């Protein structure tokens, strides 16, 4: 799935 | 107003290097991050990479690895993107933009910096008066021009008569051909005020400390 | 293998409906897109987040005339009503972390071309080459574009009304009050100058077709 982690 | 203000416009050598600040008001740094995008002339948008200020993480298109160093100012709230080795590939505007940790909506972009690496020297303009051919003296009106030809770099100043005339005038921004530019301003009066009264036209161009004033006269 | 095809650059009517694709990697079916808009020499403005159920959330100052849906892989931005401020590329953006890298990558970008809007004329004026640029071995032609909207305008030199395309540079259309403004400069020497009948500077905008010519002969 899309991960977004910054 | 959520505001990025990103420093001024910078004309820069091959193998320098270059520092672009982006200063963030009216919002919670450290609840965002910072993210910068190239924009080459005619090109789409390319990513380059995003600094955490709270955290200084940082994560970078792996095009820009060995090009762009992010860093950003908490006491300041201020991001900076260094470019080194500068080559004519990243002569580009530079945007900032505003994140969230766990979304991937840029919602506000600063202003841009359009960076220049370029080699051109500085050159003063030849100014040429620009009367009309015999078939266009014959109106109500009359335009006359100048041309600035072949300077470097921005910018010119153009006034008519020394500002004395203000109205009817058209400055046109200037072309880029082979690092030198040229540009044209025009002004309309009564056909009874030219020649009868004198029009000159007044170009400086702070870079060559010159100024030249050219008188219109009949062709 | 993150990628983001976006549809070719297309024109809508003013009050038209418009739908543009944002097509996703096969793989990446189920991704959260963003849309941003970008319009004539202005930074990217963010228009929205898009996902998988086509259920989207619209950033600061954009109008309801824009809404979003998604069929598999396919990302739509739908503006109803279509305006003139619609003119812009529309660019879509997608982020992901992949080995705990975050990449964000954007689309091509689709051009925008809203017709049918509110016309202004393009004005010419013409300018010959100068006594002083002659005595050079010199001459530039100079065609100056006032007064039109909207900002798309074509270029064309003739030479006793055949195409000339060497040794010209020709602007970008620039603001000027409501209206737009452009040059362009057709360099050739005293001879070309001197041993043609006449030369056109001819502008397209809008479906319309404006010339001016001028000739080097005695009135
Ligand atoms: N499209």
């Amino acid at each position: 799935v899309q991960i977004v982690y910054k | 107003q959520v505001q990025l203000q990103q420093s001024g416009a910078a004309l820069v050598r091959p193998g320098t290097s270059v520092k672009v600040s982006c200063r963030a008001s009216e919002y919670a740094f450290t609840n965002y991050v910072i993210e910068w995008v190239k924009q080459r002339p005619g090109q789409g948008l390319e990513w380059i990479g995003v600094i955490n200020p709270g955290s200084g993480g940082t994560n970078y298109n792996e095009k820009f690895k060995g090009k762009a160093t992010l860093i950003a100012d908490k006491s300041s709230s201020t991001a900076y993107m260094q470019l080194s080795s500068l080559t004519s590939d990243d002569s580009a505007v530079y945007f900032c933009a505003r994140s969230t940790y766990y979304s991937g909506a840029l919602d506000y972009w600063g202003q841009g910096t359009s960076v220049t690496v370029s080699s051109a020297k500085t050159t003063a303009p030849s100014v040429y008066p620009l009367a009309p051919v015999c078939g266009d003296t014959t109106g109500s009106s009359v335009t006359l021009g100048c041309l600035v030809k072949g300077y470097f770099p921005e910018p010119v100043t153009l006034t008519w008569n020394s500002g004395s005339l203000s109205s009817g005038v058209h400055t046109f921004p200037a072309v880029l051909q082979s690092d030198l530019y040229t540009l044209s301003s025009s002004v309309t009066v009564t056909s009874s005020t030219w020649p009868s009264q004198s029009i000159t036209c007044n170009v400086a161009h702070p870079a060559s400390s010159t100024k030249v004033d050219k008188k219109i006269e009949p062709r | 293998q993150l990628v983001l095809t976006q549809s070719s650059s297309a024109s809508f009517s003013l009050g038209a409906s418009a739908k543009l694709t944002c097509t996703l990697s096969s793989q990446h079916s189920t991704y959260t897109i963003e849309w941003y808009q970008q319009q004539p020499l202005k930074p990217p403005k963010y228009v929205m987040e898009l996902k998988k159920d086509g259920s989207h959330s619209t950033g600061d100052g954009i109008p309801d005339r824009f809404s979003g849906s998604s069929s598999g892989a396919d990302r739509y931005l739908s503006i109803s009503n279509i305006q003139p401020e619609d003119e812009a590329i529309y660019i879509c953006g997608v982020g992901d972390t992949i080995k705990e890298q975050f990449v964000y990558v954007f689309g091509g970008g689709t051009k925008v071309t809203v017709l049918g809007q509110p016309k202004s004329t393009p004005t010419l004026t013409v300018f010959p080459p100068s006594s002083e640029e002659l005595k050079e071995n010199k001459a530039t032609l100079v065609c100056l574009i006032s007064n039109f909207s909207p900002s798309g305008v074509t270029v064309a030199w003739k030479a006793n009304g055949t195409p000339i395309t060497q040794g010209v540079d020709t602007s970008n259309p620039t603001k000027e009050g409501n209206k737009f403004m452009a040059s362009s400069f057709l360099h050739l020497t005293s001879d070309q100058w001197r041993s043609h009948n006449s030369f056109t500077c001819q502008v397209t905008h809008e479906g319309d077709t404006v010339e001016k010519s001028l000739s080097p002969a005695e009135c």
